[PDB]
């Protein structure tokens, strides 16, 4: 896997892909 | 945190994995 | 606003949209 | 859970807010 | 709901989510 | 180019792609 | 409408242009 | 307009709602 | 069709739309 | 990581994610 | 092909790497 | 190449078509 440059919803997409049925939490600063 | 790091810099899928439940 | 089927990555995109900076959790197993 | 509420059934953008932090 | 920073196709995604079966028009400047 | 099923948010993404600056309407009820 | 043309059936990128402004 | 405002500044879902049919 | 300004995954989306069942290759520099 | 159904544009998004700079091919006919 | 492996069946992110260049 | 051109400048669907298999 390659390093990722991921902003906004692209991060959430990536988390979704990576985590699958485990799901994930999205916790941005502030 | 991961959100800011992935955007302002890069991040790996392996770092993203930490955020799975 | 409306109600629709939001699945998979679409679900998480909508979460991101609605929650944004608050962050969210996507926990499909419940 | 969210999948049943929003994918299997349908849910509003207000219901989606149930899953914000 | 939180305020949104939405460019390009992300806006169209957001409009799609917000409007549902009502649909929407996308009318950028120029 | 090809022909494919474009549904929901995918449909609007393709509209955005094809129409861009012209803008478009997405009117599922017709 | 577009949904019938493009989702239910299939449509080309040229047909999608039917819905541009 | 809404397209430029959401991108160069922010916009709310409630402002986006105005663009529904 | 209008000209496109497409970065990151947006390019891959556009290629997917344009190419359909033909598929495509994505070959960024470096 | 997990295993999930990745179809259509979602498949290509995941390819983009996994392959990035390497690039990839999306060849649905095989 | 990828569609059978990843869409029709399921595949891991590692299997997806099979289709990188 | 096409990836850099579409991002740093613009590109047409017709140029994208060249990248289909
Ligand atoms: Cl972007
Ligand atoms: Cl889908
Ligand atoms: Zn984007
Ligand atoms: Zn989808």
């Amino acid at each position: 896997f390659v390093n990722q440059h991921l902003c906004g919803s692209h991060l959430v997409e990536a988390l979704y892909l990576v985590c699958g049925e485990r799901g994930f939490f999205y916790t941005p600063k502030t | 945190g991961i959100v800011e790091q992935c955007c302002t810099s890069i991040c790996s899928l392996y770092q993203l994995e930490n955020y799975c439940n």
